[PDB]
RNA sequence: CGACUCUCGGCAACGGAUAUCUCGGCUCUCGCAUCGAUGAAGAACGUAGCGAAAUGCGAUACCUGGUGUGAAUUGCAGAA
RNA sequence: GCCGAAGUGCCGCGGUCGGCCGCCUCGAAGCUCCCUUCCCAACGGGCGGUGGGCUGAAUCCUUUGCAGACGACUUAAAUAC
RNA sequence: UGAAAGCGUGGCCUAUCGAUCCUUUAGACUUCGGAGUUUGAAGCUAGAGGUGUCAGAAAAGUUACCACAGGGAUUACUGG
RNA sequence: UACUAUCCAGCGAAACCACAGCCAAGGGAACGGGCUUGGCGGAAUCAGCGGGGAAAGAAGACCCUGUUGAGCUUGACUCUA
RNA sequence: CAACUAGCCCCGAAAAUGGAUGGCGCUGAAGCGCGCGACCCACACCCGGCCAUCUGGGCGAGUGCCAUGCCCCGAUGAGUAGGAGGGCGCGGCGGCCGAUGCAAAACCCGGGGCGCGAGCCCGGGCGGAGCGGCCGUCGGUGCAGAUCUUGGUGGUAGUAGC
RNA sequence: AACUUUAAAUAGGUAGGAUGGCGCGGCUGCUUCGGUGAGCCGUGCCAUGGAAUCGGGUGCUCCAAGUGGGCCAUUUUUGGUAAGCAGAACUGGCGAUGCGGGAUGAACCGGAAGCCGGGUUACGGUGCCCAACUGCGCGCUAACCUAGAACCCACAAAGGGU
RNA sequence: UACAGGCGAGAGACCGAUAGCGAACAAGUACCGCGAGGGAAAGAUGAAAAGGACUUUGAAAAGAGAGUCAAAGAGUGCUUGAAAUUGCCGGGAGGGAAGCGGAUGGGGGCCGGCGAUGCGCCCCGGCCGUAUGCGGAACGGCUCUUGCUGGUCCGCCGCUCGGCUCGGGGCGUGGACUGUUGUCGGCCGCGCCGGCGGCCAAAGCCCGGGGGCUCCGCGCCCCCGGCAGCCGUCGUCGGCACGGCCGGUACCCGCGCGCCGAAAGGCGUGCCCCUCGGGGCACUGCGCUGCAACGCCCUGCGGGCUCCCCAUCCGACCCGUCUUGAAACACGGACCAAGGAGUCUGACAUGCGUGCGAGUCGACGGGUUCUGAAACCUGGGAUGCGCAAGGAAGCUGACGAGCGGGAGGCCCUCACGGGCCGCACCGCUGGCCGACCCUGAUCUUCUGUGAAGGGUUCGAGUUGGAGCACGCCUGUCGGGACCCG
């Protein structure tokens, strides 16, 4: 037996939570603030998953260095970097490789396990105090 | 009749070749399986026939680390089983050569696995060397794990207390 | 083998003959079987004389079942080209001509009949066709 | 035992369903810009040989000039 | 002649006539041709053949008022108290 | 506290109590977003101010002037 | 006593209809035309009739309920010309 | 002779539409209590045949092909609410094959036959221009109702009536 | 009942082993004034073997429909004079149940129902209806103020009879 | 960038006259209302009007003839012309009888069906020819340069023989739906007869003995020993006589294969028990599952199906709905045709399928075109691949895990089992990360730092990822939202 508006479940996602129980969250409100204009990412994108094609990864170009032990900027290897102040990347399973790594964060201590040659360099930009005084010099790399 | 008699009636039945199966490769590879299981002793293709039957999305895809941990010295070199299929996410180099056979394979997994050593056999050639299914695992594949047991919808499933 | 299991089939019949309830006084309602939905319905609760239910147990055997009673499984032919599928089975499978195919088709159908061995319902249903009671 | 009551068929009457049709609707898409006191949008009432209507038109009234096509218009009459 | 009933049938006589393994014969027991009751009684009806006989009723219109919602009831009129 | 071993997270035991919001109080922590400093403000964690229809809408009457959806789940009336 | 009804000629609807139509008692949605059991068992019907068909007309106006209205009142809640 | 025990029968035991061990009727019962046999008797029980479902097998080495097939098992099967499963019918579309003025579709048919059914098939009659089957695809897709909507037609009724 | 020393029955819980025991020897911040102990790890030993019985298999996970008004009988039971009453306790039914029986009856009795033939029963019957002994055996009953006649159930009592 | 009007176009898995717009047609028309406003019904003769002259009846309308037409069974009720209803007539039934309208059984009434007529053999008539040689070829196993073995067939000549088919002749066996009867086997019932033992066996009768009671005696009782005898009940075995039903046993059920005997049936030999009559017991392999009879198939008829009458039966009134319960003295429904209600979408969960997979998702776009398509392609962006906080943020999440049950495999063993590796999966105990709280070395731009050791806190984490896209069913929400109020 049914009229749906009872069995097809009432109309609408309340008594669920009204006066019913079970799912959802409860005790709501916590922090507020930041509004439209103190917006959006800060990411967090790993090292490993480039750590594996570190070493084919003269794509993003070596120099002076080895072909194994290759320089290559990693904010402009990862997708969508772009919008948040700095992206540190963590060391999940293992990395056997001599590559390198250019970032404006770093989870460093993270290149203690791949310390056979790797290159934890800090990005100028990531200071924030350096001399824009029209002049020159620092910033990052980058991509979309 | 009984209600005990009724019981015998109202039985198991979860014994189904899948609702469609769409894959005619997959469907004439467990006729493979299902008249060689009948003519030989191997329990072990029997389970394979049951794995290759009901589901597909219950199949599990098998990364190339853990795989690689439980044959260290211990199972010297024999032949994975690899249920669904091989996926690639992980650089180790590996163990140095290891015969796998699959259902299916990454386009990914057949350059690497070879180039690591041993060969990407086929399931159509694990059936026809190995009808006996022995010096053989049925290697692993995890959909149990920490995502998707009740972990589903939205917000998980919990610690247990409420939910 | 074949030939007792013909005789149950023709001789028991279950020819019951699934009547619709209160078809009779509604001319509306329909002969045309249809489940009794409503738990107030007596053939529903299966009472006897109440018309019975048709079940899978009234069926027939498994191989008299599509057969015509001379124990020819019957075949509906449209074409001569479905004929020759016939002539493989010769006694098994029996030729009848179609409604749709006209006067003149149906007389190169049963003279091809008539080689295949296949003659029965063919030949009755174009002499009817051509002008004969 | 006519009859009556009932039922069916065959032929019908009833009725306008069904099939098969469709110069129409319907919906989508495309192109286009272009009303008026210089008297509009809308109405009214007339005008065709024979017209009630629709359509067309306005005392220059089912139409005019000019132009294109190149012989019909037709229910009947008729002009030649 | 009886049984009055719901007698409608029963009983008696006498020939005639059928049937009678009642008794005796003939060819014969074969004529539904080597299981398919294969219809066989007669209460009744149908239908012919032939020997008689019965020589009409009823109803309509009309009418009466004895009678009536209309039928009906109840009277009358065709050659005569 | 008691010699200490011990015992003590209120009342010998069984009743005696309260969401999110919001405020209030404590924590000297975070944020106020172009950078600071300082008021003020907003957060997080644990308490208080409370909903007695007590798992927690924001609510007084009348209708014989009445209306409508339903009900014999149900009255007044018959019957049982 | 008139005019109807009735009967005629002409003319001619509607309401309403699951299927229909004889009772008694029994059990049963606890008051049957139908079932069960007994009694019964006029074709074909007309004029009448008001017991019955819990006849028909009207989603009971009453009465209860709905988190349904509206009219009204005010020392309701909340606003306002 | 008295007081008891407990069987049936009698009284106590009076209601309305006439009436109900259900009825007739029944007295060495057809009553009442009880015994003994025989017997009667549900879709129950058994045996056999058979259906589907479920369970376990089995048979493809190709080169007759349904192998989602076929064949052997045994047990089981009521069934509302409801679920899942496997089918049928209609309209149109992509494919494929057929049918036709020498008579299509449609419609009619106390005419035949098939399927458990959904439905299908075929004949005859009517008819006169396009249509159906099969494999995919898709819906404005199947009716008995809804105080249903719209059209037609009864009984009422040749009646109330005028 | 709101008393109980006492105190049943039917109910109810736990155990009857390899998800176990035992030997060996490791660690700890614990615990011991003490390696003393506790727990947990490696390694070894012991099978039908831990009452009975059964498992036409079981265990496990995800997801969704309907339901969200129940009603009845035996038994137990509270309120009420009672009620086909209102409300609990246990269980079976109806609801979701025909068929057979109780004349008849949604719930009582018998039994859960595929489709059939043949057999055989249940409940309940065997005078006739109405299939089937007017069968046998042994009693009782004579009813003019209601003869008697099948659980539930169609009512019935105190009390009286030389 | 917009576009439900207007004008002029192109299309659709659009609709097919109760549909589609209100309107396919004179439609915003006719009509309704005082008005604001409301608002239909209504398409189809045929190729061509060839739209029925003329004759006749009738007052006329019409009819009947005729003419016309491929068709008037197309006559402006016009293509087809369904259901309901109505008429006629026929059949069944009957005017002595009771109705749920059906089921079940039989008869009538009505009608379709029923091997082309089978087989062996021989004679005639008819036609063809193999083998082998010849001549031209599609084939095979294969090899696969290349090689060797095996082809068949047709053309149609040579050389030798022979066979088949239609019909007729000549002989033997007997096949055609369907109905009937005999039988073997299986299953089940049926009545009847017989044996042995149990229950120390004893009722029992004759013979013998004693006792009691009766104390009037007959008689009655009781007990004990010898005895034909026959008994109620328990158990078991044994034998007959018949029938129902199903099936004809289509692979191990059953059975034959040398001989006689109509027949059934019997006929070896050794062994052992009995040692009589007879018995039990041993000893080969293949092939294979229906027998007797009658009718007729056409003459003629079995039959199937519908109604009816008679028989029989649950008949809770017919269905649906509501409800604990619907026949209900609940509610709706005179009847019938045609409409007519879980849809479609956006965003979602699960399941299932498909692809690809640490990625994945072309199509905003651009290229291009056979043009609303299809094809091609871009960077991506979105989602995921790491998290956890309210936030700042986080040494910054890489040292890396055990145990028990575990399919399966491995090893040993003849097997039973034992040992080894152990997946899926499940349970459990840890470490690591963030948030939270402690701990705070060496160092240091002066308070940062975070080695190091922990915690009844907490997380949608790591501790050896799985997603994403597309689709379908079902669930979910917004939408008119199952339909209607």
């Amino acid at each position: 037996m049914t009229t749906r508006f009872k069995k097809n479940r009432k109309k609408r996602g309340h008594v669920s939570a009204g006066h019913g129980r079970i799912g959802k969250h409860r005790k709501h409100p916590g922090g507020r603030g930041n509004a439209g204009g103190m917006h959006h990412h800060r990411i967090l994108f790993d090292k490993y998953h480039p750590g594996y094609f570190g070493k084919v990864g003269m794509r993003y170009f070596h120099r002076l260095s080895n072909r194994f032990h290759c320089p290559a900027v990693n904010v402009e290897r990862l997708w969508s970097m772009v919008p948040a102040e700095a992206g540190a990347g963590a060391g999940k399973a293992p990395v056997i490789d001599v590559t390198q790594f250019g970032y404006t964060k770093v989870l460093g201590k993270g290149m203690l396990p791949p310390e056979r040659p790797i290159v934890v360099k800090a990005k100028l930009i990531s200071k924030v105090a350096e001399k824009k005084i029209k002049a020159a010099g620092g910033a990052v790399l980058l991509t979309a | 009749m009984g209600i005990d008699l009724v019981a015998g009636g109202r039985n198991k039945r979860t014994k189904r070749v899948a609702p469609k199966s769409d894959d005619v490769y997959l469907k004439l590879l467990v006729k493979l399986y299902r008249f060689l299981v009948r003519r030989t002793k191997s329990k072990f293709n029997a389970v394979i026939l049951k794995r290759l039957f009901m589901s597909k999305t219950n199949r599990p895809p098998l990364s190339m680390r853990r795989l690689s941990n439980f044959m260290k010295g211990k199972e010297e070199k024999n032949i994975a089983v690899v249920v669904g299929t091989i996926t690639d996410d992980m650089r180790i180099q590996e163990v140095p050569a290891m015969k796998v056979t699959a259902l299916r394979f990454t386009e990914t997994a057949r350059a690497r696995i070879i180039n690591a050593g041993g060969e990407c056999l086929t399931f159509d050639q694990l059936a026809l060397r190995a009808p006996t299914g022995e010096n053989t695992i049925l290697l692993r594949g995890p959909k149990n794990a920490r995502e998707a047991v009740r972990h589903f919808g939205k917000a998980p499933g919990v610690p247990h207390s409420h939910t | 083998m074949a030939v007792p299991l013909l005789t149950k089939k023709i001789v028991k019949k279950r020819v019951k003959q699934f009547k619709r309830p209160h078809s009779d006084r509604y001319i509306g309602l329909k002969t045309s079987w249809r489940r009794p939905k409503g738990i107030d319905s007596r053939v529903r609760r299966k009472f006897k004389g109440c018309t019975l239910m048709p079940n899978i147990g009234y069926g027939s055997d498994k191989k008299t079942r599509h057969y015509l009673p001379n124990k020819f499984k019957k075949f509906v032919v449209h074409n001569v080209s479905e004929l020759e599928l016939l002539m493989m089975h010769n006694r098994t499978y029996c030729a009848e001509i179609a409604h749709n195919v006209s006067t003149r088709k149906r007389k190169e159908i049963v003279e091809r009949a008539a080689q295949l061995d296949i003659v029965v319902t063919n030949k009755l249903a174009r002499l009817r066709s051509q002008e004969d009671e």
